[PDB]
């Protein structure tokens, strides 16, 4: 009857049967291993071929498995049991990267009724560095093959996010400083070059406030270019203001006795 | 002391005294003076900076009374160097947000401390100082204050409540307190038992 | 719980019960560079002054039915800090 029990079903001359049972008992280790969340379709497929068997997974009883010599073939079962257990350690890793990033919304904070900025920087980087590394290190695993297509997607996706954030924290910093200043009548030339930045920055920033999903903003029309474009500009502006203070100062030495703010 | 001087000077010039006491280190330095948000650059006040400002902005008649902002606790240069230019001669707290709040004439900043082991000449110099030696308060003045509270103050919060409404319109508890005040009163008097007992205890060793 | 007076008090969520905060190695809390065990000046504050300051909105909180009990090893043992005198003043001691 036991032989007759299918898979979702089972749960972990005289001397002939005596020993036969003796073996099944020994083997049993396998049946439990061969029943864990680790064993997927692929594994059963693998088991059908490495043992040259002509059976369909869909319907499988202990008899199916006990048919092949559990004792004589534990070896090939074991290889697989191990492979499967190995693969889920990775699969489970991907579950973490998957779950964390797929839903993650940028931590925004209000900025005096103008917009809202991105907070949580270093928190993002540590994760980007943890996952990134492990994604790399998980590429020298006897199991990497399987998942190696996703690994390559996250590796790209996540680097793009690391690059996106870097040029960002800069734009924001540079902006939060220069913003409070823009005197406009004093340095028109830059005041105007800043108005424009402050414009597409606020603009951009609203869209972020729309769908704050980091992976979603990452998909904004060439934002990596745009943010890099804005950072560059704010840089040429920041330098601009420095030289003006260097003149204001060299025009009234006593100004050297006061700070830039 | 300041409690007695505070409630008494309010009854001489007929002006409301008001003590704002805090433990300068029961909270962190940033919670005490305030800080700056590291993204929006917004300045948020500390408990001290807030209470000062509350006064400066006479929104609730602060101007009609004398204030005493008290730090009841340990002193170190770290939590004080943010108070120096307000205690020197410029009466000006200058926060990082650069707002710099002014010290009204109607305000006084005190400290109640046990020791100065970590204060510097620089942190003491710009401060008036009164020293209260344990010897002030006699063991006797303590016994006496005790015997008077026991015979005038009921243990029961319900009785003081039932004694106050009555005044504004001796429970059995207090009557028993008063009677005992009387039975033990003698062991407290000079050269007495409690006294003789205490003196001995103190000359013995204790775990703490 | 904001009281009628207009004052807010901290109290046990449990109806009709005093929370007892038993602190097992009370003398272990490390001091800062200036000999101050903050948890201890904090606890003195609650016991002596009646409460503490909420540093989020700057409101004085008056405990209702909350008390503390402490236990520890004598200060002679390694790691034990001699409790400030301002504290021990409110702390009756029983040696066991």
């Amino acid at each position: 009857s036991l032989k007759e029990t299918a898979w979702s079903a089972i749960i972990p001359a005289f001397d002939h049967a005596q020993n036969l049972i003796k073996i099944y008992l020994k083997g049993n280790a396998i049946i439990t291993d061969l029943h864990s969340e680790a064993i997927k379709d692929r594994h059963w497929k693998i088991l059908k071929k490495r043992l040259n068997t002509n059976w369909i997974i869909t319907e499988l009883t202990l008899g199916s498995i006990w048919d092949s010599d559990l004792a004589r073939n534990e070896n090939i079962y074991r290889e697989v049991i191990t492979a499967a257990q190995g693969e889920i350690a990775l699969e489970e890793f991907l579950k973490g990267v998957r779950e964390f990033w797929t839903t993650l919304e940028l931590d925004l904070v209000n900025y005096q009724r103008k917009c809202k900025l991105v907070r949580g920087w270093d928190d993002l980087f540590n994760k980007l560095a943890e996952h990134l590394n492990s994604i790399s290190a998980m590429k020298m695993s006897p199991y990497y093959k399987v998942f190696e297509e996703e690994a390559n997607h996250w590796d790209d996706r996540l680097n793009k996010v690391r690059s996106l954030l870097d040029v960002w924290i800069d734009v924001q910093r540079r902006w939060v400083y220069l913003e409070g200043i823009f005197i406009n009548q004093l340095l028109p030339a830059e005041s105007t070059r800043f108005k424009s930045i402050n414009s597409e920055f606020i603009a951009i920033l609203k869209k972020v406030s729309g769908a704050p999903l980091i992976l979603e903003v990452l998909a904004i029309e060439r934002i990596q270019q745009t943010m890099e474009r804005l950072s560059d500009l704010l840089g040429k502006v920041q330098k601009a203001l420095g030289e003006y203070l260097e003149r204001q100062r060299s025009a009234f030495a006593r100004f050297y006795f006061v700070g830039d703010e | 002391s300041w409690e007695v001087y505070l409630e008494a000077i309010e009854q001489v010039d007929n002006i409301k005294s008001e003590a704002h006491v805090m433990d300068p280190k029961a909270i962190t330095k940033d919670q005490l003076f305030g800080s700056l948000d590291l993204t929006t650059r917004e300045w948020t006040d500390g408990l001290f900076t807030a209470t000062l400002r509350r006064i400066i902005d006479n929104v609730r008649g602060e101007s009609t009374k004398r204030h005493w902002i008290i730090f009841d606790g340990d002193v170190d240069p770290e939590w004080v160097e943010n108070l120096n230019s307000l205690l020197d001669d410029n009466k000006l707290l200058t926060l990082p947000n650069g707002e710099r709040l002014a010290l009204p004439n109607n305000v006084r900043v005190m400290f109640e401390v046990q020791d100065l082991k970590y204060a510097t000449l620089a942190t003491i110099s710009r401060c008036g100082m009164v020293w209260f030696s344990e010897e002030i308060l006699t063991t006797q003045m303590i016994f006496q204050n005790y015997l008077d509270t026991l015979s005038n103050e009921p243990f029961d919060p319900q009785e003081k409540e039932q004694q106050k409404r009555n005044e504004n319109a001796i429970p059995a508890g207090l009557k028993v307190q008063k009677e005992c005040a009387a039975i033990i009163s003698q062991y407290f008097e000079p050269g007495g038992l409690v006294h003789k007992v205490l003196e001995d205890a103190g000359q013995r060793p204790h775990i703490m | 719980k904001r009281t009628p007076s207009g004052e807010t008090v901290l109290r046990p969520t449990q109806l009709g019960k005093w929370l007892v905060v038993f602190c097992d190695e009370i003398n272990l809390p490390s001091t800062d560079k200036y000999g101050t065990q903050r948890v201890i000046t904090f606890i003195r504050q609650m016991v002596e002054k009646g409460g503490f300051w909420r540093t989020s909105d700057h409101t004085w909180i008056k405990l209702d039915k909350i008390q503390f009990v402490g236990a520890c090893n004598p200060p002679t043992d390694a790691g034990r800090v001699q409790l400030t005198h301002r504290f021990l003043r409110h702390a009756p001691i029983l040696l066991v």
